[PDB]
């Protein structure tokens, strides 16, 4: 009971810290692309000039993968492996794309469709980023589930 | 392809006594079902999750089994305000939801004959075109009711909508309103409109009827 | 805290779209995650339409694919339900509601229920008809053929409520609906108190003060 | 006992989620500030082009917002409001300072000033930055002992 | 799983600073927080904290050592520094870090493996090895003297007399350099049949002397 | 600025008994207390943290008291693997600490007379410039024990470091060597030169020594 609730919360932790920083690339994807700050509306739009912006795309990308080689579970370990596989995948995409991506004057459209999961065309890397949610959020209701079986321990076996 | 059935769609307990409402599943949905209470008027409560666990801050007089595809929700000594509607869920397939039919929880009560009126249409309403001739049962219980209609004899069908009352706040009671609508061409054509209304609480079947001009 | 309110507008013409916007009070998308939308036709009971994820993923009934649609907004206060093209079994309330947590998941905060009626418009005051009586008597008032929903009605400027039935409304073929509401006085006050009821239509302003005579 | 662990864990993710968002920053000012994306190495050196990374930036900030407002706890109430106030003196002061920051040629000495809190100089709002990490990790402190006192009433 | 891994340097010239590195194994610093802290015992003295840092990269400090120590976080979050400036003698001590934090416990769970650090005046030395000559049992043995740095390793008969011997802890001479004793007990009556050597091996200086005691 | 001490600094158990440890905080540190064990050669184990409850991986027979500044780690019935030092720790302020100054916690046997050997600077030391005059006390319990040296009656003092051996893994008893040093110059001037030995287990203070050589 008390080893199955700490070791079974950790994940939980541990998986909605990666949903937390996917929601980092997501954000950044639907609000900043494109855009620059502004002293009243906050930002304001600056066309194809998204270069930096996917470099820290990216950036955080990487902090995502290292997390998920911290998450380790037996119960959870196909769902991880899976999860595993996912941002490798991504990363690798922004690697592979890297002419269109690589400089500071990024079209708004290829900056889109390789971040933001919900764009029209999804071949830079938003088709993996989505592939990549799906596994992360999959593994969620799983991780979940573990923890809250593990206190419905307080009624009922 | 899953399926799930309330076991009575209406229930009918006196206050104070032990309801038993019950949720059954074309195959199991496992350890994952959920109870819901939906007064007219409000959004639906969750009650139970997990087919036993209570949502904090709903009484202990609600309690549920489960584990499988039995399912049961108990309201031991039910009060005033628990007569509503309840809903079993299934969510197994847990973004994926399934609703059941749900099951009214009826307060009980002793046999009452209806009061019949029936009523003529209204001059006005002739002169519209059309003529409404309304028949109501009044302070009745049980609600199974069934009222059909007489021209000249001739049973008429498909041509009366009817209603019902919410079950009275004092007396526990229904009430019912059927009204047979037709013009003033059909209204005009025949002379004997009657209603019958067959209840359990009357020996045989009640009419009263009227003739269109005294 | 953990509070959902529902969206604009009802009445929306058949084969087109309605449009239902959920928005979040006191509470954001967070943890990271809140999704589904639920709903109830008359004379029918709940049934689950579709739920998102903080993502955005949808899963849908399967009956309602192709035909819905659940969004999320960025800047992430609201959550949307798009539904085309509808029917008239489409019409019904609408729920929006928080359907999980850590440990209960399925379906805990509910929206406080939106109604969206699909018809050919024609918003429509009603007409009022008097139900004239024959040891009590019974008397009422018929309204007929407005739309939409509701009106409310009060005997004697509200002085008559006991003894009172409103009966809900019905939806008869013509797509207009029409109810009756029925009072029992003592048969002696036949002649000797004056009954009038009154009709109060919201859409159109149609506030009618008519009189039943025996 | 039963509400409590499942409500105080509600507490915990909700800081948490924070602080991952404020790990976004730090992430992005520590590797890629001045950088570009590289076919092998992942990230190469691209100077003075860190405008839509800061846009990025205050993107995330302003989603830190949100996420503390959605916070609500009686015993935490002075806290989380210190925590609210500091998120909106960063924002602001990124906003405030658009001259340097809002277009596509802010300068990478700059940028650290802005959401690097461990850099050298700190004038364009990595000082508001630190006093939020600060902030809200005081935040944290209090929601790691609210969870662990409701689990350890088992024994 | 959940493991620490030490440092760097262990001999730096007083007054100087010296720099200790912990690398994480099979962990990262994450949920979103994990693994701070570093923490010193120094020689014939307990355990006393030193600092502690946050995943942000907050530090707290004992005092007594403010000013004085600094702890940073690597960015591609692998490894967390130490770094003590100046540093006099009596900062010579064994290191650990540590992870002084999960969800339900504040303190202070994952354990390094515990590193050195001297701090003295420099002039590394081979040993100077003296014998103890013995007078129904008898003693002989060995002084080591006069050598730095530590340690060094006695072995009696290359390793065939282990018996009966106490080789004792060596202690820091007010000459800043380290000297110990190696003691045996025999019995008196095999003096002049048995031949005792001991071997006296310092792995700095690569002296290796094989001193024989003979009454 | 917040004290933790541990009662008694020595404990001295028969194996299969009970232990009970103390620590007290000079103001009130809540439910906040750690136990720490630390064996010669390994990073210290976590035991208990909250102060009541035990740190997975470890015995039943480990237990802890507190609330406020009354704490104890009582270890029941504690066999040969529980013998090393216990710290305390109060944690009450987050990320800062402060351990106690520790508990070793010895085995118990009966007790031992000394067996005194006394031994010569070797002829190799008296060219080299200095003399090293060697005392050591042999197989012993308990550990206090007094050594003093006497050249030509002159009670020594400021000059001689001891060094004691680890708690002995077959009889549990202890050796000590006091090393008397002085300069070619001032070992020259004296001739009688003796290390007194008091120990519990010595019916009265025994001493040997040695003249400069034969007579
Ligand atoms: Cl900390
Ligand atoms: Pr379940
Ligand atoms: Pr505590």
């Amino acid at each position: 009971i008390s080893k199955k609730i700490t070791d079974s919360n950790a994940v939980l932790l541990a998986v909605k810290e990666v949903e937390a920083l996917l929601s980092s690339i997501d954000e950044i994807a639907a609000k900043a692309i494109g855009k620059k700050i502004h002293q009243n509306n906050g930002l304001d739009t600056e066309n194809n000039h998204n270069g930096s912006l996917l470099a820290g795309a990216y950036a955080i990308s990487t902090l995502i993968k290292q997390k998920l080689d911290g998450l380790k579970n037996e119960g959870l370990k196909e769902k991880i492996d899976a999860a595993k596989k996912c941002s490798e995948t991504f990363t690798n995409k922004l690697k592979e794309k890297h002419t269109d991506l690589g400089k500071e004057g990024v079209t708004d459209a290829d900056a889109k469709e390789a971040i933001l999961k919900t764009n029209g065309t999804k071949t830079k890397g938003a088709e993996e980023l989505g592939k990549l949610f799906e596994s992360v959020e999959v593994l969620s209701k799983a991780a979940k589930e573990m923890l809250a079986n593990s206190v419905k321990e307080l009624t009922s076996p | 392809e899953i399926v799930m059935t309330q076991s009575p769609v209406t229930l009918s307990v006196s206050p104070g006594e032990r309801a038993t409402l019950s949720c059954r599943a074309s195959q199991s949905v496992g350890n994952n079902l959920a109870w819901y209470q939906h007064k007219p008027g409000q959004a639906p409560r969750l009650l139970i999750y997990d087919a036993s666990t209570r949502a904090t801050g709903i009484p202990g007089r609600f309690s549920g089994s489960g584990s499988g595809t039995e399912f049961t929700l108990t309201i031991s000594s039910l009060q005033s305000e628990d007569f509503a509607v309840y809903y079993c869920q299934e969510y197994n397939n847990w973004p994926r939801y399934t609703f059941g039919q749900g099951a009214k929880l009826e307060i009980r009560r002793t046999v009452a004959a209806p009061s019949v009126f029936i009523f003529p249409p209204s001059d006005e309403q002739l002169k519209s075109g059309t003529a409404s001739v309304v028949c109501l049962l009044n302070n009745f219980y049980p609600r199974e009711a069934k009222v059909q209609w007489k021209v000249d004899n001739a049973l008429q069908s498909g041509n009366s909508q009817e209603s019902v009352t919410e079950q009275d706040s004092k007396d526990s009671t229904y009430s019912l309103s059927s009204t047979l609508t037709l013009s003033k061409a059909d209204y005009e054509k025949h002379k004997v409109y009657a209603c019958e209304v067959t209840h359990q609480g009357l020996s045989s079947p009640v009419t009263k009827s009227f003739n269109r001009g005294e | 805290q953990l509070q959902l309110q529902e969206s604009g507008p009802g009445l929306v013409k058949p084969s087109q779209t309605l449009s239902l916007t959920c928005t979040l009070s006191g509470g954001s998308i967070s943890s990271t995650s809140y999704w589904g939308w639920i709903r109830q036709p008359p004379g029918s009971g709940l049934e689950w339409i579709g739920s998102m994820y903080h993502s955005g993923n949808t899963y849908y009934k399967s009956s309602l694919k192709g035909r819905v649609t659940i969004s999320l907004d960025t800047s992430r206060t609201q959550f949307s339900l798009r539904l085309t093209s509808v029917t008239a079994a489409d019409t019904a309330v609408y729920y929006c509601a928080r359907l999980g947590d850590v440990f209960n998941s399925a379906m805990d905060v509910w929206g406080q229920g939106t109604t969206v009626i699909v018809s050919s418009a024609s918003t429509k005051g009603p007409s009022v008809f008097p139900l004239a009586p024959s040891g009590t008597a019974a008397l009422g008032c018929l309204v007929k053929d407005y739309f939409p929903e509701p009106v409310t009605v009060s005997w004697n400027s509200g002085a008559l409520t006991s003894g009172v039935h409103t009966f809900p409304a019905v939806l008869q073929s013509s797509g207009l609906y029409s109810l009756s509401s029925v009072v029992t006085v003592p048969s002696s006050s036949l002649g000797t108190q004056t009954y009038i009821c009154n009709v109060n239509h919201k859409p159109s302003n149609t506030k009618v003060d008519k009189r039943v005579e025996p």
